[PDB]
C-alpha cells in the first residue's frame, strides 16, 4: 500500500489502482483486509494522481509529438508549444517532493498515509487550480495570442501560491512573443 | 561489449602486416615514408595500453571504462587500416600513393578527428616526393 | 506472473525508459554507420551531419555514464524525462529515428532528404521549433552541416576551380564550356 502509492501517484497504474480513462484513478471498493477509513483518504490522494496523469498525457499529446508535420491556434502553434513547455517545470516541485517522500519511507519502514497527506496538501489545492486555466484554452479553441490573455486574468487568482504559478508561464509564453516581435520590428 | 570493442584489434593486426610488407626496398621511395610515419601511430597506441594497464592494477578500471577510454583511438586505426587496405588494393606506389593521400584528406573536410591525422600522413610521405 | 518485488506498474515504467534505449540503439546505428568512402546514395553533406550527430551521441552517452551508480528506482526516471523525450524528438527529426517508433514496423523506412534538400529541410524545421527548449541541438547540427557548401563557394568564389562528386552543389557545368565559344558558353549554365 506505501511504495504502490508512490508508484501510482509518479503517473504509471496498479492493479489496486485501477486507471479508467472515465475515472481517473478507482480503487477497487472492495479489500476485506483494509477497512473503509483508510479508502477515502486514497480518493482524496487520488485526485491529485488523476490530474498528474492527465496533464502529463496532453504535454505528450501536443508537444514534441510531431517534427511540425489544419494545425490552428486550438490544434496548434508556437504558443501552444510554449503552454507546454511551461506546464512541466511549474509541476517540477511536485515531482521533486514525491521523490523525497521516498527517501523517508527508506529511513523509516513505517510511516502513516496521513504523513503522506500532510506533505502532498500544498499541492492538493495548486493542481485543481491550473486545471481550469487548460479546460478553458481546449473548449474555446483559444487560438495564438488569445491564450496570453487566458492566463493573466487568472493571474488574478486570490490564491497567492497559484497566482506565482501562473506567472511562470506567462514569462515563458512573453518569451515566445517577444521573439517573435523581435524580427519584425 | 567485447565485440563492440573488438574492431580495434582488427584495426591493429591488419595495420601492422601493412608496416612490415610496405617497407622494403622495391615499393618505391614514398611507399616506404607512408608506413615509416605509420609506424610512430602504433608507438603510441602501445603507450595508450601501457596506461590502462595502471589503472586496471589499481582496481579502478571497468569494461564500460574502457569503452569510454579507447573510443579516440578507435578512430585513428580505422583512418590508418582503412587507407593502407587502398595503398595495398590498388598497388599504387611513387604517386599514385600521393594522390591517394591528397584525396583522403579532402574526403573528411569537415571532421578535424581524422583530418588532421590524413593532412600529417601527406606532409610525412611527401618529403621524397 | 510470479515475479520477485514486480508489481506490473514497475514493467509500465521499465517500458517508458526502454522506448527511450530502443531509439539510442537505432540512432546509434543510424549515426554509426560511417560513409564506407563509398555513399553514392548519401551526398558529401549527408556524412557531415552523421558525423555532427554522433558528437551529441557521445555527449548523450557521456551523461548516461556519469549517472550516480546508487540512486533511487523512481528518481531514476524523473532524472532522465526531460533527456528522454529531448532525444526521441531527435529520433523522429530523422526519418529512421522517427521509423520503428514502436508503434508501426519497418516497413515505412521514409526516405530522408539528401543534399541542399536536407539543409533546407533543416531550416525550415529550424525556424519551426525556434522557441522550443529543443531548439539548441538543431542549431548545432546545422553550424556543421553548412560547412562543406561554404567551402564550396570558396573554391567556386575567390577561385573559380569548378569541384564536385554527386553534384548536390546546385551550380552545375557541361562540356559545351568545352567547346570553348560565346554561344557554347552561354548553353553551360548552372542550375536555376
Amino acid at each position: 500500500m506505501i511504495h504502490e502509492l508512490l508508484l501510482a501517484l509518479s503517473g504509471y497504474p496498479g492493479s489496486i489502482f485501477t486507471w479508467n480513462k472515465r475515472s481517473g484513478l478507482q480503487v477497487s471498493q472492495d479489500f476485506p483486509f483494509l477497512h473503509p477509513s483508510e479508502t477515502s483518504v486514497l480518493n482524496r490522494l487520488c485526485r491529485l494522481g488523476t490530474d498528474y496523469i492527465r496533464f502529463t498525457e496532453f504535454i505528450e499529446q501536443y508537444t514534441g509529438h510531431v517534427q511540425q508535420q489544419q494545425g490552428q491556434g486550438g490544434l496548434h502553434g508556437i504558443y501552444l508549444r510554449a503552454f507546454c513547455t511551461g506546464l512541466d517545470s511549474v509541476l517540477q516541485p511536485y515531482r521533486q517532493a514525491l521523490l523525497d517522500l521516498e527517501q523517508e519511507f527508506l529511513g523509516d519502514p513505517h510511516l502513516s498515509i496521513s504523513h503522506v497527506n500532510y506533505f502532498l496538501d500544498q499541492f492538493q489545492l495548486l493542481f485543481p487550480s491550473v486545471m481550469v486555466v487548460v479546460e478553458q484554452i481546449k473548449s474555446q479553441k483559444i487560438h495564438g495570442c488569445q491564450i496570453l490573455e487566458t492566463v493573466y486574468k487568472h493571474s488574478c487568482g486570490g490564491l497567492p501560491p497559484v497566482r506565482s504559478a501562473l506567472e511562470k508561464i506567462l514569462a515563458v509564453c512573453h518569451g515566445v512573443m517577444y521573439k517573435q516581435l523581435s524580427a519584425w520590428m | 561489449l567485447v565485440h563492440r570493442i573488438l574492431p580495434v584489434a582488427a584495426s591493429y593486426s591488419a595495420v601492422t602486416r601493412f608496416i612490415e610488407e610496405k617497407s622494403s626496398f622495391e615499393y618505391g621511395q614514398v611507399n616506404h615514408a607512408l608506413a615509416a610515419a605509420m609506424r610512430t601511430l602504433v608507438k603510441e597506441h602501445l603507450i595508450l595500453v601501457s596506461q590502462l594497464e595502471q589503472l586496471h592494477r589499481q582496481g579502478l578500471l571497468s569494461l564500460q571504462k574502457l569503452w569510454f577510454y579507447i573510443q579516440p583511438a578507435m578512430r585513428t586505426m580505422d583512418i590508418l587500416a582503412s587507407l593502407a587496405t587502398s595503398v595495398d588494393k590498388g598497388e599504387c606506389l611513387g604517386g599514385s600513393t600521393l594522390s591517394l593521400l591528397h584525396d583522403r584528406s579532402f574526403s573528411y573536410t569537415g571532421d578535424s578527428q581524422a583530418q588532421e591525422l590524413c593532412l600529417y600522413l601527406t606532409k610525412a610521405a611527401s618529403a621524397p616526393y | 506472473h510470479v515475479s520477485g518485488a514486480s508489481p506490473e506498474s514497475i514493467s509500465s515504467l521499465l517500458s517508458e525508459v526502454a522506448e527511450y534505449g530502443t531509439c539510442y540503439t537505432r540512432l546509434s546505428h543510424f549515426s554509426l554507420q560511417p560513409v564506407l568512402d563509398s555513399l553514392y546514395s548519401k551526398g558529401l553533406v549527408f556524412q557531415a551531419f552523421t558525423s555532427g550527430l554522433r558528437r551529441y551521441l557521445q555527449y548523450y552517452r557521456a551523461c548516461v555514464l556519469s549517472t550516480p551508480p546508487t540512486l533511487s528506482l523512481l528518481t531514476i526516471g524523473f532524472l532522465f524525462k526531460k533527456l528522454g523525450r529531448q532525444l526521441r524528438y531527435l529520433a523522429e527529426l530523422c526519418g529512421v529515428g522517427a521509423v520503428l517508433p514502436g508503434t508501426c514496423g519497418g516497413g515505412p523506412r521514409a526516405a530522408f532528404p539528401t543534399g541542399v534538400k536536407l539543409l533546407s529541410y533543416l531550416y525550415q524545421e529550424a525556424l519551426h521549433n525556434c522557441s522550443n527548449e529543443h531548439y539548441p541541438v538543431l542549431l548545432s547540427l546545422l553550424k556543421t552541416s553548412c560547412e562543406p557548401y561554404t567551402r564550396f563557394i570558396h573554391d567556386w568564389v575567390y577561385s573559380g576551380v569548378f569541384r564536385d562528386a554527386y553534384g548536390e552543389f546546385m551550380i552545375q557545368v557541361n562540356h559545351e564550356y568545352l567547346s570553348f565559344r560565346d554561344k557554347l558558353y552561354w548553353t553551360h549554365g548552372y542550375v536555376l
